[PDB]
C-alpha cells in the first residue's frame, strides 16, 4: 500500500 | 471553477489529486480531499487559477483534509461520472457488501464492493488506521476523490491502494485489489462541514  | 467530486487540482505548482466534496463551513466553502494532498496553507489550483488552500489536515494516523475556497468558486453538489454526473443525496455509510463507485483524475469513475472496514495501510510516513477497502481500481492521480453509491450517499475520500508498476491496480482482478478511502462522517464532524446535496 501507498498513498495516490 | 465550478467544483465537482473527481475532478483535479495542483498542490503547490507540484502534485494532483481528485476533489472529494463540496462543502461548507458556515458562509465559507471548501471541498474535502486527502490529508496527503497538501500541507496547511498549501495552494490549490484548478485548470490553473487559484481556487483555495489548505485549511486543515490529519496525515498520517489518518487521512484527511479541506480546502477552503475563494468565493468566486462554485460548489455543486455532484461527483463526475464521464461526461455525466452522480447528484450527492447524503452521507449515509454503506455496510460490507455494498456496491460503491469512485471518481478521480487518473482513472476516471470505477465501481466495486466495499470488502472490508477499520484496514490499517502501512504507509512509508506512518500507518493511517481506520480506512474501508473497496475493490474499484484506483491510480496515482485518485487520492482525495469521491467515493459514491450509485445512491448518491457519499462514503469518504480516497487514500491509497496496492499500486501496481503501472501506477494503478486497475490490471490486477478485483479479488487482488485493495483501494482504501477514509470515511467522510469523521471529516464532517471533526471540521464542522455540512456537505453540498441535490
Amino acid at each position: 500500500a501507498a498513498p495516490l | 471553477a465550478n467544483i465537482v467530486g473527481g475532478i483535479e487540482y495542483s498542490i503547490n505548482n507540484a502534485s494532483l489529486c481528485s476533489v472529494g466534496f463540496s462543502v461548507t463551513r458556515g458562509a465559507t466553502k471548501g471541498f474535502v480531499t486527502a490529508g496527503h494532498c497538501g500541507t496547511v496553507n498549501a495552494t490549490a489550483r484548478i485548470g490553473g487559477a487559484v481556487v483555495g488552500t489548505f485549511a486543515a489536515r490529519v496525515f498520517p494516523g489518518n487521512d484527511r483534509a479541506w480546502v477552503s475556497l475563494t468565493s468566486a468558486q462554485t460548489l455543486l453538489p455532484r461527483v463526475a461520472n464521464g461526461s455525466s454526473f452522480v447528484t450527492v443525496r447524503g452521507s449515509t455509510e454503506a455496510a460490507v457488501g455494498a456496491a460503491v463507485c469512485r471518481s478521480g483524475r487518473t482513472t476516471g469513475y470505477q465501481c466495486g464492493t466495499i470488502t472490508a472496514k477499520n484496514v490499517t495501510a502501512n504507509y512509508a510516513e506512518g500507518a493511517v488506521r481506520g480506512l474501508t477497502q473497496g475493490n474499484a481500481c484506483m491510480g496515482r492521480g485518485d487520492s482525495g476523490g469521491s467515493w459514491i453509491t450509485s445512491a448518491g450517499q457519499a462514503q469518504g475520500v480516497a487514500s491509497g491502494g496496492n499500486v501496481q508498476s503501472n501506477g494503478n491496480n486497475c490490471g490486477i482482478p478485483a479479488s487482488q485489489r485493495s483501494s482504501l478511502f477514509e470515511r467522510l462522517q469523521p471529516i464532517l464532524s471533526q471540521y464542522g462541514l455540512s456537505l453540498v446535496t441535490g
